[PDB]
RNA sequence: UCUGGGUCGGGGUUUCGUACGUAGCAGAGCAGCUCCCUCGCUGCGAUCUAUUGAAAGUCAGCCCUCGACACAAGGGUUUGU
RNA sequence: AGAUCUUGGUGGUAGUAGCAAAUAUUCAAACGAGAACUUUGAAGGCCGAAGUGGAGAAGGGUUCCAUGUGAACAGCAGUUGA
């Protein structure tokens, strides 16, 4: 986690047009690798497997 | 193996308490042999039963 | 997403990079030296190496 | 071979966190047995009573952090044992840790 | 005559304790 | 991007960082953190803190 | 494995606050030494200053090492349409 | 078959509650089939002279002291022991 600085453009706000600090998370995605598809068939148990 | 009756015979030789009376730890079979006073005697003479000095507690510092 | 806090566009003005591992007072390594300059790790350090 | 000597540093201090006070030095003696069995493989390991007296210089709860020792792994060939080899870890004064390498030393 | 080595093995049987201990002063074997 | 402060120490007080202090007489002060903050609390003259930016001008 | 994970060491970060020793015509002063000196020198003396944002710790549940050292194709118990 | 029956024996509970008042142990060696507990040595600690020290009165009655044993007892153990 860490916070930021960003100005606010809420129209009718009391922080409107001002600067404002935030906590954030940050969250590392390295990108994801596809190495399969899977197939569902609508039933009237549910979805399953196909 | 056990010295228990060799320190206290050391000891009251010595004149002394059992706090200050030193066993050779390496000579442990020839104390062992010492069941009287009079070998007690001869094993202090000899130097395999010691009188440790007194603990220093010094008087500089009151000073 | 139809309210106004949602769809509302984020402009960051600053990102905090100060140290978490406790009271952290520098954004950066360049700026902790400039404010500190030199030290004794670093007087010795161009003394045996030249 | 196997009956080399190295000699190595302990982070005390990094294997006591946590301790209580009462057992702090009692656990650093249980963590030196237990490290040399880790670089010497020999559950037989004798700790030199002079480091004995190093870890325990400062009371039981004011551990050294660092601890300069040097383990020995020498052959058990003295009686008929399960364990062909033991360690014996001796103690190193040593005035500062700083740049100190886990260096092997000769006989 | 003491020797280097006799002089080496003292510094152990001479030595009964750590720092501020009593020095051995003696250890006769007799008979 | 904001004002930026300085403490009792004389560091530069990022936003989002320390406290800020309003006494009754109407002046305003700010502290990078508790240690600057109670420093100045206790009546302690930073000229006499070896790690304060004032002691390292005086010196 | 195009190695691995450890243990030390290093660097970073951070915590506290400027270490021991040495030096000073710094220092309330005091006690000695004056053919002496023409204003001097020898000790004791908290504290101060320079060395010195120094010293010390920092994963054990902090970050990065690819520096050094050793170790890692070993063990045991089971499992069949 | 009963009497909260008498005497004796045995279960479940249950390998459970528990073996938590008074700071604290550690290293090496010896003996020994066997050592966390015995002994010796080395450290680190406590009692801190209104003591966990040194001696008595009452009470106990051989617990005193040597040697040996390792059955039972010392609510773990013991090579130790009142
Ligand atoms: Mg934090
Ligand atoms: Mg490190
Ligand atoms: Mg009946
Ligand atoms: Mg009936
Ligand atoms: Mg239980
Ligand atoms: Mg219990
Ligand atoms: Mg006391
Ligand atoms: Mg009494
Ligand atoms: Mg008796
Ligand atoms: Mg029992």
């Amino acid at each position: 986690m860490t916070h930021i600085v960003r100005e606010v453009d809420r129209p009718g706000s009391k922080v409107n047009k001002k600067e404002v600090v935030e906590a954030v998370t940050i969250v590392e995605t390295p990108p994801m690798v596809v190495v399969g598809i899977v197939g569902y068939v609508e039933t009237p148990r549910g979805l399953r497997t196909f | 193996s056990m010295l228990r009756l060799q320190k206290r015979l050391a000891s009251s030789v010595l004149r002394c308490g059992k706090k200050k009376v030193w066993l050779d730890p390496n000579e442990t079979n020839e104390i062992a042999n010492a069941n009287s006073r009079q070998q007690i005697r001869k094993l202090i003479k000899d130097g395999l039963i010691i009188r440790k000095p007194v603990t220093v507690h010094s008087r500089a510092r009151c000073r | 997403q139809t309210k106004r806090r949602a769809l509302e566009k984020i402009d960051l003005k600053f990102i905090d990079t100060t140290s978490k591992f406790g009271h952290g007072r520098f954004q950066t390594m360049e700026e902790k030296k400039a404010f500190m300059g030199p030290l004794k790790k670093d007087r010795i350090a161009k003394e045996e190496g030249a | 071979n196997e009956v080399v000597t190295r000699e190595y540093t302990i982070n005390i201090h990094k294997r006591i966190h946590g301790v209580g006070f009462k057992k702090r030095a009692p656990r650093a003696l249980k963590e030196i047995r237990k490290f040399a069995m880790k670089e010497m493989g020999t559950p037989d390991v004798r700790i030199d009573t002079r480091l004995n007296k190093a870890v325990w210089a400062k009371g039981i709860r004011n551990v050294p952090y660092r601890i300069r020792v040097r383990l020995s792994r020498k052959r058990n060939e003295d009686e008929d044992s399960p364990n062909k080899l033991y360690t014996l870890v001796t103690y190193v004064p040593v005035t500062t840790f700083k740049n100190l390498q886990t260096v092997n030393v000769d006989e | 005559i003491m020797n280097q080595e006799k002089l080496a093995k003292l510094q152990a049987q001479v030595r009964i304790g750590g720092k501020g201990t009593a020095r051995r002063k003696k250890k006769v074997v007799h008979r | 991007m904001k004002v930026e402060l300085c403490s009792f120490s004389g560091y530069k007080i990022y936003p989002g960082h320390g406290r800020r202090y309003a006494r009754t007489d109407g002046k305003v002060f700010q502290f990078l953190n508790a240690k600057c903050e109670s420093a100045f609390l206790s009546k302690r003259n930073p000229r006499q803190i070896n790690w304060t930016v004032l002691y390292r001008r005086k010196h």
